[PDB]
C-alpha cells in the first residue's frame, strides 16, 4: 500500500480556530534515511513504528489505484 | 523474483501441474489440467518483508 | 446533508361547498431553511397567503404553515407548489377533500 | 402529560448578501414564547406568548444583548467550521444549537439536551447521562476534550436539573389555560370505493390537542398493522391538530374493521365502526 500518508494536523489550542498544518506519516522507515521533507514541520513528520501491526497491515493490503485516505492528526491528553 | 511449483504424487505417479516465475520473464512448462495459480507478491514496496 | 420538504395540503375544517374555510399547506422536514411555497387555485397563484414564522424541530429540520381563506366549491382546484434546493423542478401536490 | 422546554439558535450564512442571519427561539411543548431575529427591523428578543413571565423592559434588553453576543459567537463558529471542512466561501451553511429539558407529568426531569449541529448533521451532543459527549469529527472531538477537561457537563447538568425545570414549571403554571389543556379529538370514518372488489376506510381525528394521538385499525378485534397508511400529525392552524389513518378492505367486509383512537382528551379509547 502507500508508503506515506499525507495528514493534516489540527490545532487543539483555543484561539487558533481549527488551523490545519501539513504533515506526513511514513509507515515503513525502511533501510536508509527517510525521504527528506523540508516542506513539512519536523514534528508533524512521523516515522511510525507499530508493534501490534494493525495499522501496518491495514495499509499493506490497501487496494491499488484507490484515492488517498483522509488523515488528521491532533494532540491528545489522556483523561479518564 | 520467485518461483512457484505445484506437483502431484499418488500411487507411484507424479506430474508437474504448474510452474511459474513471477517477476521474471521466461518460458515455463505448460500448465496441466487447465490449472492456474494466483502467484504474485501482495505488494511491490521497495523494502521487505 | 440536505433534506427534501414534505408537503401536505388540507383544510382547517371538513370542506363544505359554499362554506368559508382555510386552506393549509404544511411543509416540514427540509434542510436548509430556504424554501418557496405557493398556493394555487386552478393554477393561478393566490395573492393573500399568510404563513407562520419559520419553526425549528429537534432533528435540525424546519417547517412552515401557509394558510389562506377560501370557500371550497366544485370545479375549483387547489394545490400547493413547493420549490427547494433539493428539487430539480417545483413539486405540486393536489388538494383532496379526503386527504 | 409530558412537557418540554427547548431553546434553538440558528445562524445561516448568506455569502454576498451581508452577515449571517441569527435566529433564537424558545418553545414550551412546541409553542413559541420568545423569538429574536437579526433580520428584524429592531433586533430585540420579543415575547410571543401571553403566559410568559414578563419582568420589565430591562430584562428584555439584557436578553437582546445576550442574543447579540450569541450571534457574534455563532458567526465566528460558522467561519471556523467553514475553514475546517474545506468549503468554498460561496455556499450557504448553517450552525444550530439546541438546549432544553423534558419533564414528566409530575414535574420531574426526564431528559436534558444540549446539542450542536452543522449543516443539519450532528456535530456534538450531550449524552443522556449528562456526563459525556458524542463527537464523530476531529474538530468535534477537540471541543469535546476541551469541555471534558473544563468540566462543562457539570455546569450544564446543574442548569438543566435546576433553572430549566423551575422555569418550565413556572411557564406551565402561568399557562394552565393553553399549555395544560386537553381537547378530545372529533372522530369519523369515511368510505371510498377504490375498486370493484375493494374499498378504503379512513379514520379522521380532528381538533385535538396536544399532538400525541394514536390511531389503529383492528380486523376482528386484532391489530391490522399490515398495510395501514398514516399521515403525519399536522396543525389545523388554530392550535389544534388533525390526523387520519386509512386501511384497504374487501368490499362487503367493512363491518369487521374497527378504528381505535387513544388521546388524553378521551376518558376512554374510542372505537369507530363505519
Ligand atoms: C481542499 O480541497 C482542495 C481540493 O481537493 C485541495 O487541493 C486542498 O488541499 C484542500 N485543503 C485542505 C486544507 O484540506
Amino acid at each position: 500500500g502507500p508508503a506515506v500518508i499525507e495528514c493534516w494536523f489540527v490545532e487543539d489550542a483555543s484561539g487558533k480556530g481549527l488551523a490545519k498544518r501539513p504533515g506526513a506519516l511514513l509507515l515503513r522507515q525502511g533501510p536508509g534515511e527517510p525521504p527528506p521533507r523540508p516542506d513539512l514541520d519536523p514534528e508533524l513528520y512521523l516515522s511510525v513504528h507499530d508493534p501490534a501491526g494493525a495499522l501496518q497491515a491495514a495499509f499493506r493490503r490497501y487496494p491499488r489505484g484507490a484515492p488517498a485516505p483522509h488523515c488528521e492528526m491532533s494532540r491528545f491528553v489522556p483523561l479518564p | 523474483p520467485f518461483g512457484l511449483e505445484w506437483r502431484r504424487q499418488h500411487l507411484g505417479k507424479g506430474h508437474l501441474l504448474l510452474a511459474a516465475t513471477p517477476g521474471l520473464n521466461g518460458q515455463m512448462p505448460a500448465a496441466q489440467e487447465g490449472a492456474v495459480a494466483f502467484a504474485a507478491w501482495d505488494d511491490d514496496e521497495p523494502w521487505g518483508p | 446533508i440536505q433534506r427534501t420538504p414534505k408537503i401536505q395540503v388540507y383544510s382547517r375544517h371538513p370542506a363544505e361547498n359554499g362554506k368559508s374555510n382555510f386552506l393549509n399547506c404544511y411543509v416540514s422536514g427540509f434542510h436548509p431553511s430556504d424554501i418557496e411555497v405557493d398556493l394555487l387555485k386552478n393554477g393561478e397563484r393566490i395573492e393573500k397567503v399568510e404563513h407562520s414564522d419559520l419553526s425549528f424541530s429537534k432533528d435540525w429540520s424546519f417547517y412552515l404553515l401557509y394558510y389562506t381563506e377560501f370557500t371550497p366549491t366544485e370545479k375549483d382546484e387547489y394545490a400547493c407548489r413547493v420549490n427547494h434546493v433539493t428539487l430539480s423542478q417545483p413539486k405540486i401536490v393536489k388538494w383532496d377533500r379526503d386527504m | 402529560g409530558s412537557h418540554s422546554m427547548r431553546y434553538f439558535y440558528t445562524s445561516v450564512s448568506r455569502p454576498g448578501r451581508g452577515e449571517p442571519r441569527f435566529i433564537s427561539v424558545g418553545y414550551v411543548d412546541d409553542t413559541q414564547f420568545v423569538r429574536f431575529d437579526s433580520d428584524a427591523a429592531s433586533p430585540r428578543e420579543e415575547p410571543r406568548a401571553p403566559w410568559i413571565e414578563q419582568e420589565g423592559p430591562e430584562y428584555w434588553d439584557r436578553n437582546t444583548q445576550i442574543y447579540k453576543a450569541q450571534a457574534q459567537t455563532d458567526r465566528e463558529s460558522l467561519r471556523n467550521l467553514r475553514g475546517y471542512y474545506n468549503q468554498s466561501e460561496a455556499g450557504s451553511h448553517t450552525l444550530q444549537s439546541m438546549y432544553g429539558c423534558d419533564v414528566g407529568p409530575d414535574g420531574r426531569l426526564l431528559r436534558g439536551h444540549d446539542q450542536y449541529a452543522y449543516d443539519g448533521k450532528d456535530y456534538i451532543a450531550l449524552n443522556e447521562d449528562l456526563r459525556s459527549w458524542t463527537a464523530a469529527d476531529t474538530a468535534a472531538q477537540i471541543t469535546q476534550r476541551k469541555w471534558e477537561a473544563a468540566r462543562e457537563a457539570e455546569q450544564r447538568r446543574a442548569y438543566l436539573e435546576g433553572e430549566c425545570v423551575e422555569w418550565l414549571r413556572r411557564y406551565l403554571e402561568n399557562g394552565k389555560d393553553k399549555l395544560e389543556r386537553a381537547d378530545p379529538p372529533k372522530t369519523h370514518v369515511t368510505h371510498h370505493p377504490i375498486s370493484d372488489h375493494e374499498a378504503t376506510l379512513r379514520c379522521w381525528a380532528l381538533g385535538f390537542y396536544p399532538a400525541e394521538i394514536t390511531l389503529t385499525w383492528q380486523r376482528d378485534g386484532e391489530d391490522q398493522t399490515q398495510d395501514t397508511e398514516l399521515v403525519e400529525t399536522r396543525p389545523a392552524g388554530d392550535r389544534t391538530f388533525q390526523k387520519w389513518a386509512a386501511v384497504v378492505v374487501p368490499s362487503g367486509e367493512e363491518q369487521r374493521y374497527t378504528c381505535h383512537v387513544q388521546h388524553e382528551g378521551l376518558p376512554k379509547p374510542l372505537t369507530l365502526r363505519w
